[PDB]
């Protein structure tokens, strides 16, 4: 406590009563003549001190400071996922216990935990005799942590893996699980430090915290400074000298990250560190957004109109991919305007996304599979591919990513609907080229071949299927014909009813003769068939006979409604066929006028056929909660129905204070 | 088999195992390792060497049988007559060999001893420690006592062969046994001191050996019934007779006999060593709760030291019982990581039915009543399976909280009668604005607490005095730099001499090491106070609040509504718990800025959620009759919290939102 | 009205629906019978579609533990609803809400907010 070090990169005096040795050291650093004054061995010691301080980043006094820069560089293969280089470094022959420590960290990273345990045990055996206390202590720590992770994995697997994986897995044998349980019997980590030589206890006190159950408890509490509201109205920047809490918090985070990853400590994989990073990043982004909004309020819009107070880079991308789940990312996405923050160093993020794709292909193309590695690796890949919506990608890298996502990502974690969502998110920033179009066409063809089996059936968690892939294909290219699908159809036959139904969803992608052949197989004979085709079958145009059939239905229902007036009883209703016809008529789809006679049954139908004469006191505001963008735009288009709906929406938003009603009344209508 | 062994134990074996396990837990256990443990692994016994000496001395081989004195005499004569070179040549010939360790060494090290004393000269225990990974300092000579690297010893009293196979480094002949006290003063001193301040267990020796009797004579002459009797683990083929047992028990020993626990053949020595060594000791590291009166005794032993305090947080209790149970903020206990007898369940059952309470013996009903009162006052109700209609209530009894300044003035004026009253007076002075008198009173309390007590008031007074010193220094720094402008005058609240005195006094104090310097009894009984000296006592609460905030805000963004109970109730319950614990124990920590921020954020979240839920009664009862009634409204505690812990701009922000 | 099975009911306003863990038995068109069925809804405001499609929400029907595909008219007449706790109050509560709310399929099992 003689002096106070700062993330700023400057030192200050603190409760020191004596000679200012640090100031004298800095004076010696500044001037070469003074360094010449000292002796020889003192000169070598001074050189060692200079190397150390420059490497760790201590510059000069606070009074003699300046426009000090700041940058973070983590030199570790584990933080960049250079998996192949890690494997090669593992395969070579070691030369010293330090390389064995690094090899054990890499082995544990890659999922193979038993080899890590054995290597750590051997290192502990040799180091004590080698008289290297630091590596002995750190290896004891890491072996205990690996044992804990192994035990938790065993329990979780025997609890739920057999269900979620579909088959009970045995990543570890029973002889090993008995041996380690016998060795680590009554072993407590709390006396590891106190049992070492007092020279070690004196020189290496700063490492005691590595033997405690939980660290980073003061850092988490210090995050409360990012939730202050007084600062925007009036802020002093009391944190250090003219450094907002943002800078201090970010630099503290980088310090913890670098210290843990560089020194090869295994506490980086546990829940506490992940939670700490989550909290820090979320709070930083939220505070930046709040400052932006308040500045916009105080001054004019042109001032900081789309300014991004926070700027992302490679490190922030990798941290968010690694430590956030999908729910966490969505929370940040629905809390702040993430679309308004720009990303930097896109080549490195592009080089990061392609590496993940290649690793996925390597993992799943080959028969071999490291389950434990596959369960600590899929989360990062999923999160990175989800967060990749905000960064611009090149053509070849985009092709690699799309191929890996569509052909090799395991179905157990990315079903068809999630596949579609992930694929579609990528096109927002990058316009679809022909190459990715060919890849998705190949995927569709492969699914068509898959559908040969009678038992095969697509399963989706959100109701998105191959029809959506075809629609996405056609959206960016109006004219397109799939040649492979065309020739597949040309050899099609009646008994392949499942193929019939499957490629009925891909009509726009087929050729003229192919679609003629296909439509030669099916037809419409009743209203039920008509709407089955419209829903699945894509009946684009209402043929005159279809209209006459609709009128026949309407007259039959008129007779039934008269008989119902006679009854005065109505059991229940499920689907309002009249409403669809009325909406189609409003959408200029049915050109006949006979149904206008058939009026007065359903209030919605009356509203959708003769809005001018419809009685609006019967209007139900909840009706507006089912229409889509085009229908709401159309309703805004008509004049007989604009201001009345304005009034009802206004009244509802006043009384209910609902957000959806405000959204419709603001984005659409007025 | 092991279950049978656990069953037929008498009271004596159970008590011995209890004491051994407890002393192992406390970190003071010592093993006196014998020679049988070094024969389990093959290693040339002394009788083989005596036989070789006899063969070399007289042309004839061993005849008849050897008495006790022959083992020490024959080597002496051999050395005297032939020469030293032959003695050490034979020693090197017979001892130069490597042998494997045996499970007894692994078990002994698994017992986690502090020191380890041995009369052996082999390196078996060294290899055992090295493989297990433990670090021990080897003391086998005289120059080694001075320069010891660590503070746990592997003391080989009779020597070793780490400096050569010479016959001088060891103790093997009658001359060596005669001049022991004169050639090994330091080693003998250290062994006696270790014996007099630790718990000792004798393994693999056999009654009637030389060292047992020599130590027993020393114990006889050199003490006055002011020491702990050692334990003895006897492993011989036949059960010990009663006369010998009583004779040796009266001579300062406690015997555990292997042959009594289990039956085995003559030469199955490993079997009877393992039957008693660890398979009975370590496996019995758990409790022995089997009765309706042991449960109350154990719970009283665990809970009694917390009677000195006033109120205990519910979450903190999870550490008092060593992760055996989960305590929710609402007041429901749940089982977790506990495999033995369920004692909380049986306590609750006793609470429910009076007839079971009547079964408790005399001297144990009062303990049950005290425990019941303690738990009822804190707020623990029952297990989660049988949970009823839990309620929410708030009550704080500290005069400081309600801001009754005249009352505290009068109390300070009034005379005190006990140190507790002075403690409360010091806290009131701190919340009144007399830094000087608070520090002086805390120093006087620290002085007067020398008398026998629990050490609780002393520890908390140290913490509070250091906190007040920090407050004084901060005030001084702010006063002369900014106070000159705030009032336009150089306000001098403090005299320079007092500032110099306090700065001189507190310049060495280190709050970090305050807990670690206390007596081990205090460190094992009041462990929940270790968090009071750092920021560590606001960690879990802030983590939970940060997660709940995101959950609730996501729910509001989705627009969803739940018809159960509010998802933020834990926030309010934890907030009240922390306020009560800090205010009603007279701790200055309430003046920290971090606590203010925590309370501000909790209250902001609660108000925002209440406002969001309020307006749903128009989009809920305006579409269907179904709805909800539960809500949140401000009260007295809400008003005082929002007054104390908020700045004006925070209130303005809440009013705008 | 008061029961221990109502503590899991959730109301979603963006689509005006009730989410609950419950299984249904349905008589379809008064000729088809099905047991242990349920619905899943998906709210999607931005979907590539044609003029025939006008609804933000797309629904899917599951029967047993298998997907069900129905082409005929879906005339719906509830006959029994069961909740994990098996309380029969749900049988009348479902009718009460279904009459109360006007939108179709008032009670479903899961909702997916695509945006």
């Amino acid at each position: 406590y003689d002096y106070h070090f700062e993330v700023n990169g400057t030192v200050v005096r603190h409760k020191n009563k004596g000679f200012g040795y640090m100031e004298r050291f800095f004076e010696l650093k500044e001037s070469c003549d003074e360094r010449s004054k000292l002796s020889k061995k003192q000169y070598e010691r001074f050189n060692a001190l200079f190397n150390f301080f420059e490497k760790n980043g201590v510059i000069c006094m606070a009074k003699d400071a300046g426009t000090l820069n700041t940058s973070i560089e983590i030199n570790s293969l584990a933080y960049h996922g250079k998996y192949d280089v890690m494997k090669k470094f593992i395969e070579e022959q070691s030369v010293s216990i330090e390389d064995d420590y690094k090899k054990a960290f890499f082995l544990a990273c890659l999922g193979r935990w038993e080899e890590s345990y054995d290597l750590y045990s051997n290192i502990i055996l040799n180091s004590i005799d080698e008289s290297n206390g630091c590596v002995y202590y750190l290896s004891q720590i890491n072996r205990y942590r690996i044992y804990q992770s192994i035990t938790q994995a065993v329990t979780q697997f025997n609890g739920l893996g057999l269900l979620t994986f579909g088959r009970h897995y045995k990543p570890f044998t029973d002889e090993f699980l008995a041996r380690i349980e016998r060795e680590m019997t009554n072993f407590n980590i709390d006396d590891l430090f106190n049992g070492m030589p007092f020279e070690f206890q004196k020189k290496y006190k700063i490492l005691e915290f590595l033997s405690d159950n939980q660290f980073l408890y003061d850092d988490t509490v210090k995050l409360f400074e990012l939730t202050n509201k007084v600062r925007s109205e009036m802020s002093e920047g009391s944190y250090s000298f003219g450094m907002s809490s943002d800078i201090v918090v970010l630099l503290r985070l980088y310090d913890n990250l670098r210290f843990l990853y560089e020194n090869c400590l295994w506490s980086v994989s546990f829940h506490e560190f992940h939670q700490y990073i989550r909290n820090s990043m979320s709070l930083l982004i939220e505070k930046a957004e709040y400052e932006r909004t308040r500045d916009i309020d105080e001054l004019g819009f042109s001032f900081f109109g789309k300014k991004s107070g926070f700027f992302m880079e490679y490190y922030d991308f990798v941290n968010i991919s690694r430590h956030f789940k999908i729910d966490d990312i969505k929370n940040l996405e629905r809390s702040c305007s993430i679309d308004k923050i720009r990303f930097g160093e896109q080549e490195k993020i592009e080089e990061y996304l392609v590496g993940i794709a290649e690793e996925i292909t390597k993992q799943f193309s080959a028969n071999g599979m490291n389950v434990v590695f596959y369960t600590q690796f899929i989360s990062e890949a999923k999160a990175a591919l989800y967060f990749a919506k905000y960064v611009k990608l090149s053509e070849e890298g985009l092709g690699k990513i799309v191929k890996a996502l569509l052909f090799y990502f395991p179905e157990r974690d990315l079903d068809i609907g999630k596949r579609y969502v992930w694929l579609e998110r990528l096109t927002k920033c990058n316009e679809l080229p022909k190459s990715i179009i060919s890849i998705i066409d190949d995927f569709l063809v492969l699914q068509a071949e898959k559908h040969i089996d009678q038992n095969y059936s697509e399963v989706s968690s959100n109701g998105l299927y191959s029809r959506d892939y075809g629609a996405l294909i056609k959206h960016f290219e109006k004219n397109f014909i799939s040649k492979r699908l065309s020739e597949i159809t040309l050899c099609l036959t009646q008994d392949k009813q499942k193929q019939i139904d499957f490629l009925f969803k891909l009509l726009p992608l087929l050729s003229t003769n192919a679609k003629s052949h296909l439509l030669s197989f099916k037809s419409v004979e009743n209203i039920n068939d008509l709407m089955n085709g419209i829903r699945i079958g894509l009946i684009d145009e209402f043929t005159p006979e279809h209209e006459e059939l609709i009128i026949e239905y309407l007259e039959t229902r008129k007779v039934n409604y008269i008989v119902e007036k006679e009854k005065g009883i109505q059991t229940f209703s499920s689907n309002d066929y009249m409403s669809t016809f009325g909406i189609w008529y409003f959408l200029e789809e049915i050109n006949n006028s006979k149904m206008e006679e058939f009026i007065g049954m359903d209030d919605q139908y009356d509203f959708f056929v003769d809005p001018e004469n419809f009685d609006y006191k019967k209007f139900i505001p909840s009706w507006l909660k089912n229409y889509n963008d085009k229908l709401l735009g159309k309703i805004a288009g008509n004049k007989h129905m604009k201001h009345h709906v304005i009034e009802v929406l206004k009244e509802r938003v006043k009384n209910s204070n609902d957000k959806r009603y405000l959204e419709i009344l603001m984005n659409y209508f007025i | 088999k092991l279950k049978e062994v656990f069953l037929m134990l008498d009271n004596n074996v159970v008590e011995c195992i209890k004491e051994i396990t407890e002393s192992s837990r406390n970190g003071k256990l010592v093993f006196f390792v014998g020679a049988g443990v070094s024969t389990l692994s093959d290693y040339p016994q002394w009788w083989r060497l005596v036989d070789k000496y006899h063969e070399e001395l007289y042309g004839s081989p061993k005849k008849g049988n050897y008495s006790s004195d022959e083992y020490l005499r024959i080597p002496q004569i051999f050395y005297n007559v032939k020469g030293e070179m032959a003695f050490d040549g034979i020693l090197k010939d017979f001892f130069q060999v490597d042998k494997p360790t045996n499970p007894i060494h692994d078990k002994i090290l698994a017992m986690n001893p502090a020191h380890v004393i041995t009369t052996n000269y082999d390196n078996l225990i060294d290899t055992a420690c090295w493989k297990r990974g433990k670090y021990f300092s080897v003391i086998s000579a005289e120059e080694d006592v001075a320069n010891a690297t660590s503070s746990r010893y592997l003391l080989k009293v009779h020597g070793d062969f780490r400096k050569g196979f010479k016959g001088e480094n060891v103790v093997l002949k009658e001359d060596d046994y005669l001049n022991y006290d004169q050639n090994y003063p330091l080693i003998s001193n250290l062994m006696k001191t270790i014996i007099a301040t630790h718990t000792i267990v004798f393994i693999g020796y056999g009654l009637g050996d030389y060292n047992i009797n020599m130590l027993l004579n020393w114990v006889r002459k050199l003490q006055k019934d002011s020491f702990h009797k050692p334990f003895f683990i006897r492993t011989d083929p036949s059960p010990i007779e009663n006369e010998t047992l009583i004779y040796y028990e009266n001579k300062g020993l406690r015997i555990i006999d292997a042959a009594s626990l289990i039956d085995s053949n003559e030469y199955d020595y490993l079997e009877r060593y393992s039957a008693v060594m660890d398979l009975l000791i370590e496996s019995q590291e758990n409790k022995f709760i089997t009765k309706d009166d042991e449960v109350i005794d154990y719970i009283y032993g665990k809970i009694s030291p917390l009677f000195a305090l006033q109120y205990i947080r519910k979450i903190d209790l999870k550490h008092v019982f060593e992760y055996d149970y989960h305590f929710e903020v609402n007041g429901t206990v749940v089982r977790h990581k506990n495999k033995g007898f369920g004692y909380m369940e049986r306590f609750f059952e006793l609470k429910e039915s009076c007839d079971e309470r009547s079964k408790l013996s005399k001297k144990q009903y009062e303990r049950f009543n005290a425990l019941f009162n303690f738990f009822e006052k804190n707020g623990v109700i029952c297990m989660a399976k049988d949970a009823g209609t839990l309620n929410t209530s708030i009550e704080i009894n500290s005069l400081a909280y309600h801001g009754k300044y005249d009352v505290m003035k009068k109390f300070i004026e009034e005379q005190s009668v006990s140190i507790e009253d002075d403690y409360k007076k010091a806290f009131f002075l701190a919340c009144l604005g007399r830094w000087e008198e608070s520090y002086d009173l805390y120093s006087n309390i620290i002085l007067n607490s020398i008398d026998e007590s629990n050490g609780c008031v002393y520890y908390l007074s140290q913490i509070n005095r250091y906190r007040i010193y920090q407050s004084i220094t901060q005030a001084v720094t702010q006063f002369n730099g900014l106070g000159l402008l705030t009032f336009g005058r150089h306000y001098k609240p403090f005299t320079d001499e007092f500032l110099a005195r306090i700065e001189r006094e507190m310049t060495n104090f280190n709050i970090d090491d305050l807990f670690n310097g206390m007596p081990f009894e205090f460190q094992k009984k009041y462990k929940i106070l270790e968090f009071l000296s750092d920021n560590q006592f606001l960690y879990d609460d802030t983590v939970k609040l940060f997660e709940l905030t995101n959950k609730v805000r996501s729910e509001m963004s989705e627009g969803s509504y739940s018809f159960g109970m509010s998802s933020d109730i834990v926030v309010l319950l934890r907030l009240y718990d922390n306020l009560r614990f800090l205010y009603e124990n007279c701790l200055w920590s309430v003046s920290f800025h971090e606590f203010h921020q925590y309370i501000r954020n909790s209250m902001s979240l609660l108000i925002e959620k209440a406002e969001y839920e309020r307006t749903r009664d128009i989009d809920e009862l305006g579409f269907s009759f179904f709805g909800k009634k539960s809500g949140f409204f401000m009260e007295y505690y809400d008003f005082v919290n929002i007054s104390r812990h908020f700045k004006i701009d925070d209130i303005k922000n809440l009013e705008r939102s | 009205k008061d029961t221990g099975a109502t503590h899991d009911l959730v109301y979603h306003s963006k689509i005006n629906t009730f989410v609950w863990d419950v299984e249904f038995d349905i008589v379809l068109s008064d000729s088809k019978e099905l047991n242990k069925c349920y619905f899943v809804k998906c709210f999607n405001p931005y979907r590539i579609n044609g003029k025939c499609d006008f609804a933000v929400s797309s629904i899917d029907i599951f029967s047993e533990g298998k997907r069900l595909l129905i082409e005929n008219e879906f005339n719906f007449k509830i006959t029994k609803a069961v909740h994990v706790a098996t309380s029969k109050d749900v049988t009348e509560i479902v009718l009460h809400l279904s009459e109360r709310i006007s939108s179709p399929f008032p009670i479903v099992k899961e909702v997916v907010y695509l945006d």
